RNA sequence: CCUGCGGCUUACACGCGCGCUACACUGACGGAGCCAGCGAGUCUAACCUUGGCCGAGAGGUCUUGGUAAUCUUGUGAAACUCCGUCGUGCUGGGGAUAGAGCAUUGUAAUUAUUGCUCUUCAACGAGGAAUUCCUAGUAAGCGC
């Protein structure tokens, strides 16, 4: 189970959900094609790098 | 090495070191261990497997005679 | 090039200082020392109490060196530390008066102590001579 | 004197493993964990608790270096966390020659839990959600968890702190969850995965 | 006693088996029930003679050497 | 020989299991200077004013489980813990190094000195065994459990086979009430599993030593 | 009466605050500072820890704060308070007795921290205007002409006594709810020099041992 | 164990809260090294002091320094650092608990006023429901 990497291109605004997560877009770092918003839960910016133990999964607004 | 034995109705251990051995009676304290350790010319480090009861015989009468061999007024309970 | 006590270690210095006054072998320590502590707010008795004295003689020579007198108000309140007085709190106390004022007498017997100016506690030529021959085989020590 | 001169032209970590030929193995890491910075100690205590970005300035070793005071018994104490470090360092460096800081580089990218889940009130319905982890987050979750396990571990052994510390990066070197920080990354990844 | 090497005879011939390779540290030097009745900790005390196994690590020390 | 350790939270990933009781009357009722319990034959003037009722307050269930369930084949096995969710919400912790008498007297004292007290100790001053865990039961349990409620109106099986089906690292968990009327629902929400064992309504005694009988020839215990 | 400690500010602009403790507060006397803290508006505190108090309110003087509470205690609960008006005004050095905690009693609402409603009653002497003022000169500028906060200072006795009363103007009359804490105030000394001075003009001392000030008010 | 609001009593079985000490190897005791600031202090009185002295210590000896950066005073502080001793032992962690002796007043301590010393060595194996405060020289810990 090869979890890939991702670079956050930037933080998704407006993502109203329970205060501590947000969804941030990102491009994967295997590949600049494949980009979703992933829900993130630690102290984040853009730019940076992550893990992505998903490959098709995309992020939704959480209430 | 010894393990517990009777010393003056009481059972010793041997093998822990001569001043907490020598303090677990009543009317014996740390200080007063040390000092009669001090006075009966024993190594104060020594665990009591070794100190045959010539040694233990001795610390015996340093106890019911301890004035005899200097343990001060002031240092009586 | 210059050899002095504060180019040596303590621990190193200190255990040298104290076998040279163990070479010397006379400094006419207290008889307290098979019944002391050293301070009033000590709990176990010194493990070396034999040596203690020598110690702290070094230590009061090495301030002598150091420093250019000193007082047994001094001596006690720098060989001076807090107490197991039992839950209260415990403040900083100094160290015994008769064990101090021994060892003052203690090291002008070698000539180490001298009356400093205005009284107090200084070195002689003795002593200033015995603190260099042991800091010169101190600075061998180095192998 | 000799030590002198041999780090006059080196600096060295200490000037017993080199502070040099560092490798972070873990991807995601990068500009999140400071090895880039030669120094003698750590124990440069400038400010950067100021910002957020500016934790990641110092050094994870610098960081371990502050998560030893952390307790009761000794916050606070600085001198004690340094010589425990030491200690420690040496204890890696002769369990694994290679590099102390080598050593617990990929102790520290072995140990990374790669996924995090949070409890959502819902409004009243607490639910499961499996949340991705930032970079400098899953590094001080990490260096958190050694120094808790490590921590846990001198509770009732005679052991000394640096050889549970060792014992705890070497289990985490391997992998091997032999260690709390392992075995936390791993039930965390369980959870997380449990309710992706 | 009743030899004075009572329970450090046996033990000292494992610990010649087995303390001289690794080695082991001064906390780990009580390993086999290391206790009274002989040296529980002070195995780096009598590790003058022995050398050249593993350095040391001492914990109210702080020394490594190679024994 | 040697009987088995204490089997309670602490030993977690070895053998154990937990057995859970709640839905009783269980609390601390003052009579107007002591601490008393809630009796329903015993006061008419009190328990009518506090507001329950005959039927449905039931203060001696936990001791007849207490009875059925202490002197287990299993419990000196060292295989189960105690989990008691009170009335009030108290979650209590026993492990089985000790036996409550089944003179509900004697053991009424004791669970009022707990209520007056959440505190218990040994004759040899070293272990108090009534421990509290953070409440729930779930909150400090082993990390390998099983959760199951054994209902009457569940699927009827066997004890032995589904118990020897289990294995030996996860911790069986059973949850009795024993109301005069009720369901079984007062676990509902913590049980992972609906299971059953008799065909008749039992009270939790009574199921209780079932499982016990059961977990007996399970694992020959 | 406007001072000239107020004069040029006094309804120029409207005034912040910080809340701060003498050495090691005691929990409770930080949950009473909090309470003093969301009683006042424009509300920002900051604990004081290992802090040179020369420094510290020369370093807040540059940053821009009308005025400065501190606070006291003995064994838990605190007994004293000063306040120190920032550009070289009069230092007021209090000791509060009494409390109610909204922690302690119930959740009885809210405390708004809108801009409150003063009241200020029953004081005649140029000492009860000088402390009129100086209190006066805490609270916002500018309720509303409903502002349903009512903070209430009383002087009867020496003895000024703060509430907080939230009213709804209902069909007959206003009725009222009491929140905030409920206090024994009674001051000791007023220095025109800033605490930092530890020197200047005392304005004020209570006389203790003189015999008339069983009776007398204001000295 | 001291202590702030609540029961009952005198010419003691209690309900709400604040603190300190510990529940041991980052520990505990033996010796070595050591970095402060705040101020205070005595004329017709004896303060704050330096030393030498002896007494384990507790405590007593005469004197200058200081009416004040001068003498305390560099308050040589404590945690801190090194090695030594010890092995997790409810031991040497722990001293609540008593008794005795010693100084030491004071008219008397007698109701352990205080201080030393010896002896006595409880609970305490990390504390549930809850629970407050907190975003850097900060929480926290140490002393004058």
């Amino acid at each position: 189970t090869p979890v890939t990497l991702a670079k956050v291109i930037k933080v998704l605004g407006r993502t109203g959900s329970r205060g501590g997560v947000t969804q941030v877009r990102v491009e994967f770092l295997e590949d600049t094609s494949r980009t979703i918003v992933r829900n993130v839960k630690g102290p984040v910016r853009e730019n940076d790098i992550l893990v992505l133990m998903e490959s098709e999964r995309e992020a939704r607004r959480l209430r | 090495f010894q393990h517990i034995l009777r010393l003056l109705n009481t059972n010793v251990d041997g093998n822990i070191k001569i001043v907490y051995a020598l303090t677990t009676i009543k009317g014996v304290g740390r200080r007063y261990s040390n000092l009669v350790c001090k006075k009966a010319d024993v190594d104060l480090h020594k665990r009591a497997g070794e100190l045959t009861q010539e040694e233990l015989e001795r610390i015996v009468q340093i106890m019911q005679n301890p004035t005899h061999y200097k343990i001060p007024a002031w240092f009586l309970n | 090039p210059g050899v002095s006590v504060r180019d040596v270690a303590a621990q190193d210095f200190i255990n040298a200082y104290a076998s040279f006054l163990q070479r010397q072998g006379k400094l006419e320590v207290p008889g307290y020392v098979d019944i002391v502590k050293t301070s009033s707010g000590n709990e176990m008795p010194p493990q070396d109490a034999e040596g203690w004295f020598y110690k702290r003689a070094a230590s009061v020579a090495r301030h002598i060196y150091m420093r250019k007198q000193v007082g047994v108000g001094k001596l006690n309140k720098l060989y001076g530390g807090a107490k197991s007085r039992g839950v209260r709190p415990y403040k900083h106390i100094d160290a015994s008066g008769s064990i101090n004022r021994k060892v003052l007498q203690a090291l002008e017997k070698i000539g180490i102590v001298e009356i400093s100016p205005k009284g107090g506690r200084r070195i002689s030529e003795n002593g200033q001579r015995d603190l260099d021959r042991i800091a010169a085989q101190t600075l061998e020590e180095d192998e | 004197p000799e030590e002198v001169q041999q780090a006059q032209t080196e600096i060295k970590l200490f000037n017993k493993w080199s502070f040099e030929e560092v490798e972070v193995k873990d991807a995601s890491l990068v500009d999140y964990v400071q090895v880039r910075q030669p120094i003698f100690v750590a124990h440069t205590a400038g400010r950067y608790a100021n910002k957020r970005f500016r934790k990641a300035q110092c050094p994870i070793i610098e960081r371990l270096t502050n998560s030893l005071m952390m307790n009761g018994r000794n916050n606070g104490k600085k001198l004690k966390a340094v010589r425990i470090i030491k200690h420690t360092l040496d204890i890696i460096n002769v369990l694994t020659d290679q590099n102390p800081i080598q050593v617990v580089v990929d102790a520290i990218t072995n140990t990374g839990p790669r996924e995090d889940t949070t409890r959502v009130g819902g409004g009243g319905a607490a639910r499961r959600q499996a949340v991705d982890v930032s970079p400098l987050r899953r590094v001080n979750q990490a260096i958190a968890l050694l120094t808790i396990g490590a921590r846990e571990a001198a509770f009732r052994n005679i052991k000394t702190i640096a050889e549970t510390l060792a014992e705890e990066l070497i289990n985490a070197a391997k992998g091997s969850s032999t260690s709390y920080a392992i075995k936390k990354k791993d039930e965390l990844e369980r959870v997380a995965k449990s309710n992706r | 006693a009743q030899h004075a090497v009572i329970l450090d005879q046996e033990k000292y011939d494992r610990i010649l088996k087995e303390v001289p390779t690794y080695r082991y540290v001064s906390v780990s030097v009580l390993v086999d029930r290391l206790k009274i009745g002989g040296s529980l900790a002070r195995i780096a005390l009598r590790h003058l003679e022995k050398e050249g196994i593993i350095k040391p690590i001492s914990k109210h020390s702080k020394q490594a050497i190679y024994t | 020989p040697q009987a088995p350790p204490v089997l309670t939270s602490k030993d977690k990933i070895t053998k154990r299991m937990i057995v859970v009781l709640a839905m009783a009357s269980l609390e601390t009722h003052k009579i107007s200077d002591k601490y008393v319990l809630l009796n329903c034959d015993d006061h008419q003037g009190l328990l009518k004013k506090m507001g329950r009722d005959i039927s449905e307050a039931r203060p001696d269930i936990t001791h007849q489980c207490l009875l059925t369930l202490l002197d287990s084949p299993i419990n000196k096995a060292g295989k189960l813990q105690v989990y008691i969710q009170t009335s009030r919400g108290i979650l209590i912790e026993v492990n089985p190094t000790v036996r409550i008498p089944r003179t509900f007297k004697r053991f009424s004292g004791l669970m009022v000195q707990l209520l007056h007290k959440l505190s218990i100790r040994s004759v040899n001053s070293e272990e108090k065994l009534l421990k509290v865990i953070k409440n729930p039961i779930t909150d400090h349990l082993p990390t390998k459990c099983r959760k199951v409620t054994l209902s009457f109106d569940a699927p009827v099986i066997r004890v032995q086979d589904y118990i020897e089906k289990l294995d030996d690292d996860e911790s069986i968990c059973v949850f009795v009430g024993a109301m005069a009327r009720g369901k079984d629902n007062f676990a509902d929400e913590y049980v992972d599993e609906k299971v059953g064992l008799s065909n008749y309504p039992l009270s939790a005694s009574v199921a209780c030593s079932k499982f016990c009988h059961g977990a007996e020839d399970a694992w020959n215990i | 009466q406007v001072d000239d400690e107020y004069a040029a500010t006094s309804g120029i602009m409207d005034p912040r605050i910080i809340v701060t403790t003498s050495r090691d507060p005691s929990t409770r006397l930080s949950q009473f500072a909090k309470e003093i803290k969301l009683l006042f508006p424009n509300a920002v505190r900051l604990n004081r820890g290992n802090y040179v108090m020369p420094n510290l309110v020369d370093a807040c003087k540059k940053s821009g704060t009308t005025d400065l509470v501190v606070l006291h205690e003995h064994r838990g609960v605190p007994t004293s308070l000063t306040i120190s008006h920032f550009p070289h005004g009069p230092t007021a050095q209090f000791s509060l007795h009494n409390v109610v905690m909204r922690h302690d009693i119930i959740n009885a609402g809210n405390q708004s921290e809108v801009n409150p409603h003063l009241i200020f009653d029953n004081f005649t002497t140029a000492l009860g205007k000088r402390v009129v003022c100086i209190l006066k000169h805490l609270f916002n500028a500018g309720p509303k002409k409903d502002s349903e906060r009512v903070i209430t200072f009383a002087n009867r006795g020496d003895f000024i006594s703060v509430r907080q009363h939230v009213y709804v103007r209902t069909r007959e009359g206003v009725e009222i709810a009491e929140v905030g804490p409920r206090f024994e105030m009674r001051l000791f000394e007023l220095r025109l020099g800033t605490l930092e001075n530890k020197d200047a003009d005392v304005e004020w001392q209570l006389r203790r041992f003189i015999r008339t000030a069983n009776k007398k008010d204001y000295l």
